[PDB]
RNA sequence: GCAGUGGUGGCCGAGUGGUUAAGGCGUCGGACUUGAAAUCCGAUUCGCUCUGCGAGCGUGGGUUCGAAUCCCACCCACUGCGC
RNA sequence: GCAGUGGUGGCCGAGUGGUUAAGGCGUCGGACUUGAAAUCCGAUUCGCUCUGCGAGCGUGGGUUCGAAUCCCACCCACUGCGC
């Protein structure tokens, strides 16, 4: 979420700017409005409720003594309650504990409802983003690796059966709409791709980290969006009832990892190499293209994780270290791509910037995303609670740390684009950069063993 | 770049307040007395000799120069109510050598409490730094006329380029020359050719102005450090 | 589940020795008397309801050939259609009787057919307390050395887990491993997966949950309350997650004839598998042994159930893997499990027990398992591909052997390698591990 | 081992039901005329020679020798209603040379349909592999009433090592030399030891028992197989 | 997730309210032929008290004396949409 | 899952119905000293209209004028059981 002081005029802030904001993101708007106002109530009746509790506190304070003196039996003041028998300063404090409850009911209201419009206000845009909503149109490519216009036989809808390491019809009876076993030599090739991108990831400075699958409820509130929490996750129950849910994504208990933390900035750009198996349940089939193991339910993904200083442009220097790790990937495993700068209307609320890499598949003659890199900034971290240093000043604010994401490598579209992009006539030629970690015989081709479906 | 402008704006609506506290939570054992002054200056070298400090802290500037030479009567300013109360409470006070008093150098006036053209000495040590740079003629105007038209002006403060002008981070630079620090109290760092231009603004005449130069050791850090103040005098115009 | 010719004397069955092995498994041997009772009484029901049928088609043959219970073909061609309308109501209020009871009795024979366990083979050991009468088969290095510290303590000195953090994502158990011990863990799967491949088995990575009608037929009830998680999608589907992969893998085949010639199917199994049961037996079971996740290769093969070449796979099977812990210095003894302890299906089962030099105790790490036909007339997987005329199909035998459970050999691999500066790498593994992890993971932190 | 003790007893006692689905099936489709009886054996050389077949089949052993020399009469057993109803319906089918009807010859009597002392040759041809060994003796009995006492027995049947006997596989062995075939009906594979002393219990005197060596060769998969069949002649006693 | 067409036996493929589920293809065994075979004869879903009868055409149901054929639901495909 | 003991601040650790949540330890900054420092002075949970007042001792509640102290529930540990 944003920093509420933004919207506090009475402090440094403008929501001239945040409404500003709220438009090239092409959202709505006037929830600026709602904000500053529910937020200026919320700060008189904090006054207000603080003035009571120091009331009360002084009723109880000037009890206490009168007890412990053995007494014989709301402008107030310190000295002025000093003059009254006990009887009649409970008399008061009744009168303080109804201020006290109206104030809270109204408090608590206010704060839930100014965090429940601060909860939609996307994070503030870098300026290198293109101002539009049209993502077809406006998608900006930044740069291109390779010729992306070569064409070849087939997609990896037929490739994947033509090496015999794929079996959908008896996934989707076991598993059901989109199940797959994935057999043979794309276990291996699967594999080496992990292999490559933990040792390439690991010679970086990342941290592998193997991340549980099942984040509790209360948890995964903080890291997801309300869509994503609604109908794109799976719910997973044991015996009793079961708040737990099927990850999207590494990127989601990774987070969650330094939850409630005081960070020391020495140290502070941690980098994690999350590897794990995601699950989601959105497949939607835009042609045939888009089948095999391209959309599928169950898949494991490596991505990159970065807890990043909030200071002197550093998170912005580290999203473009971390995109270009991914290029530089991509470019070893010698698949050509451009990226492209996703328009304002296409972010998520948490990303104030995102890149995506595009493979193009020369058998399927289209780009398809198979990187995306985003800088969310501190908008998971103030919700987190991830504090940038160990110890919180005496006046000023506590700052929160930048958090970044992006895919290394998604197995099943990395595989896709490698079956792709190295078919031969007869069989898929092996990168060079994986015969280290494919088994022997599986070192210079994948053979064809099947026909093409199609013919 | 620098601090927001309107941080800026509350560090000088409140500099009364954070050198208050700064007295609240410090009380006076952050500063130590200045046993240097008598050697320093020319004047104040062993008759009836009244004096002005102007921002007199918890002492630590009047109080040696006082016990040392018996002849002297003292003014003592202040915009802060601790530091006149630590004042008084100090055990070597005593109102017949000493007048303390509160007055804002820029806002109030020191004919209120002084009389014209009576004093023969006032001392500036590190006083002037704490005041915005944009209001120091102020303080030069609001003193020029309590000093006897032979009379001068004693000054020592930081200066160009010195070593805790180097350490502040850049989050606590408010302009050229110009720093806050963690309690809100602010440091500006003069050069010569600036504090020459600024009391000759209000009609003072130069007399020594020149740098001094020190070094700060801490063996067991083995740190050892450059240090560049600025002491100067400045003399009232006879006629 | 037995074939239902086994209980029946007019075939070439009997119950004696179903009851005889209801008691060498010390399970209940009263089931036996119901289902013979109940198989004898649906065989003459099937008898009548086939008759009734037969009445039936005729009665609709002699009436549509004429519009173009005693009763005969030419019985029927001597009447008036509506009296041919008025037999086959008759038919029909029989027939709806025979069907009733002919369902109650399947139901009854199914549900106590279910319940009796394989045949077993003559090297099990007969009893029941499994601490004493499991037969220690053969021993494989030096199982009493012990070393300083045990896997719990290992597992935080390299600075690869992360127990606290993991249980406030996931809860009870929830843990994230990191740093040396995920390359470990890599390495370990390379290792297996290439072991297994150059013996001729198939790698294959499985859904990790699977339909509800699909994992009745590989599980029992037991199972699924006490181990299986559900997962819930949308509109509330039933999908379960697999408890190891031999689960997916069994239903890989449902309801073909295989081919003899393609009979030694062999499948090394990857994937992730999810039990609910973690608890624990003292600190020596903390840490990353008993847990809720945990990847998990496995052996799956398909064999013919002729001239006992199941059991000369079961063989092979127990042998593979304890090659593969000796290659990698695993000491290890293995055990004949007690017939009390034993599942449904199994009719043999060996477990391979290492040596946790730290820990001073046998764990169990590899168990091996020959099921014969018990899942694969559940499954419908059928041995030939042509059936004969007046013969019954048989069914493939499956054997299923786990390979390497990663979590509980990394376990042990620390407890066998620790050393004081670290832990020496295996030297079977230098190979899959990063440069700067080929000699020795060092220790970073001190022990809890 | 061998196949189920259970088994073995149904299939002696389905022995006629087998034979019967056999040429259900099949019809008279499976086996080929016999063309080389006449030359293969002495007898049966172009007066009135009255001849028994047991186990005639369909024919295809006494149509060829039948409609070669007409001047023999001939009686047909089988215990297989569907053989003999397929030889009445044959063309080449007149009751004035042939008396077909069935007999189990090792349950039913001879003397029920032919006079004793009356048949001057009997043919066994593939017949008594057919009947279990154990009640082989009945056959020879129950065919050794109807011989006039100068007469003999003709029989060609499987010998031992035959390859027959070498393609069926260990699941179709009922005990040595004794297989079963995929639709019930069997094969026993005589030596001539055997069938001498088999002969010899029952009454009869050898002549001639020796084996006969073919083969059978399929050119398109360049098949060639031996092939050891037993043919032999007995005599009954003539005094 | 809608709003259309579809689903036949190991596979292909006919099928027309009264099949023997045709024809192929594949697989499997039996072969006794002297006129042997560069092949012939068969079998090849489940059940029963088996030379026969019953059940089965994605799975369940309905209408009909009778459904593989007509109707409905569900499941799974393919073609268009929503996402 | 029972049937007992427990849960204090970044950490350790006092805490006794009227704290200033003691003492340490760690971390962080400020230093103007001529008698500079082989150190000194401080800060270090959240909130508000900030020299102060309010909230906070696993989390929620209760009793009391007043609870970190007493009670209850839940959660999580440790010790014994069931499994
Ligand atoms: N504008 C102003 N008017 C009056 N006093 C001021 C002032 N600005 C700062 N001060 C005071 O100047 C003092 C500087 S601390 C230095 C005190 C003195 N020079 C000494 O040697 O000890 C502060 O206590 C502050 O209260
Ligand atoms: N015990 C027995 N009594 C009578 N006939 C028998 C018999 N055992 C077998 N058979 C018959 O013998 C026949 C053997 S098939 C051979 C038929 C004949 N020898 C020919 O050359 O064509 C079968 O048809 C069977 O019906
Ligand atoms: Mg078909
Ligand atoms: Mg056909
Ligand atoms: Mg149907
Ligand atoms: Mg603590
Ligand atoms: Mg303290
Ligand atoms: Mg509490």
């Amino acid at each position: 979420v944003l920093d509420l002081d933004l919207f506090r005029v009475d402090k440094g802030g403008d929501p001239a700017l945040i409404r500003e904001t709220q438009e090239k993101r092409f959202k709505d708007p006037g929830l600026v409005d709602q904000l500053v106002k529910a937020d200026s109530e919320w700060r008189r009746c904090r006054f207000r409720a603080d003035n009571l509790n120091k009331l009360k506190n002084l009723c109880s304070k000037t009890i206490g003594e009168k007890m412990k003196k053995k007494e014989p039996v709301d402008d107030l003041t310190a000295d002025a309650l000093a003059n009254l028998k006990v009887s009649q300063i409970k008399k008061v404090r009744l009168l303080i504990d109804e201020a006290i409850l109206k104030c809270d009911a109204e408090r608590i209201k206010l704060e839930a409802e100014r965090f429940e419009n601060l909860r939609e206000i996307g994070n503030l845009l870098h300026p290198s983003v293109p101002i539009s909503n049209d993502e077809d149109v406006d998608n900006k490519v930044e740069r291109i690796w390779g010729d992306c216009t070569v064409r070849k036989k087939y997609s990896h809808v037929d490739l994947v059966v033509m090496v015999d390491g794929f079996e959908g019809e008896k996934g989707a009876v076991v598993a059901g709409s989109r199940g797959y076993f994935l057999k043979g030599v794309l276990v291996f090739l699967e594999q080496a791709l992990i292999q490559y991108a933990l040792r390439t990831l690991g010679s970086r400075g990342y941290i592998p980290i193997y991340t549980p699958f099942f984040m509790r409820k209360e948890v995964m509130q903080e890291v997801a969006q309300l869509s994503q929490f609604d109908e794109e996750l799976y719910k997973v129950i044991g015996k009793g009832s079961d708040e737990k849910y099927l990850i999207a994504t590494s990127e989601q208990p990774i987070a969650a990892l330094h939850r409630d933390e005081w960070l020391r900035p020495e140290d502070l750009p941690i980098k994690y190499a999350g590897l794990s198996t995601c699950f989601r349940q959105e497949v939607g089939s835009h042609g045939r293209d888009t089948r095999g193991i391209f959309r599928v339910h169950q898949f494991e993904k490596i991505e990159q994780f970065v807890y990043s200083s909030p200071h002197d442009n550093k998170s912005w220097e580290m999203f473009e270290e971390m995109i270009t790790t991914a290029e530089e990937f991509y470019q070893s495993l010698g698949i050509p791509y451009h990226i492209v700068n996703i328009v304002s209307g296409s972010l998520n609320h948490a990303a104030s910037k995102k890149l995506d890499l595009e493979a193009w598949f020369p058998g399927s003659g289209a780009f398809r995303e198979l990187v995306s890199c985003s800088n969310c900034t501190d908008y998971q971290a103030r919700r987190l609670r991830i504090r940038y240093g160990q110890t919180k000043k005496m006046m000023d604010k506590v700052e929160f740390v930048h958090m970044l994401n992006a895919t290394m490598c998604a197995t099943t579209r990395t595989i896709c684009a490698i079956l792709e992009n190295y078919q031969t006539e007869k069989g898929i030629t092996v990168p060079e950069k994986l015969k280290e970690f494919m088994p022997p015989g599986l070192q210079e081709l994948i053979p064809f063993v099947k026909p093409a479906p199609i013919e | 770049t620098l601090v927001s402008d309107f941080k800026q704006q509350k560090l000088e609506q409140e500099a009364q307040k954070n050198w208050d506290l700064f007295y609240k939570r410090n009380s006076t054992n952050f500063f130590k007395d200045r046993h240097w002054t008598t050697r320093e200056f020319e004047e104040l070298r062993s008759q009836k000799l009244t004096m002005l400090e102007a921002g007199c802290g918890v002492g630590n500037c009047l109080f040696p120069l006082l016990e040392e030479d018996p002849n002297i009567f003292a003014y003592a300013c202040d915009f802060s109510p601790r530091a006149i109360e630590y004042v008084k409470q100090n055990p070597l006070y005593d109102t017949e050598r000493c007048k303390v008093f509160q007055c804002d150098l820029t806002k109030d006036d020191l004919l209120d409490h002084v009389p014209p053209e009576s004093v023969d000495v006032v001392m500036l040590i590190f006083v002037l730094s704490a005041v915005h740079p944009d209001k120091m003629h102020l303080v030069l105007q609001n003193i020029y006329k309590v000093l006897k038209p032979g009379k001068s002006v004693l000054f020592r403060d930081y200066g160009l380029y010195d070593h805790a002008m180097l350490r502040f981070k850049a989050s606590s630079k408010l302009g050229e020359n110009f720093y806050v620090r963690q309690d809100g109290t602010r440091s500006y760092f003069f050069t010569d050719d600036f504090l020459a231009q600024l009391f000759m603004d209000t009609g003072y005449e130069e007399v020594v102005n020149e740098y001094v130069f020190r070094e700060t050791v801490n063996k067991k850090e083995g740190l050892c450090v450059p240090r560049v103040f600025l002491q100067s005098k400045f003399l009232k115009p006879p006629k």
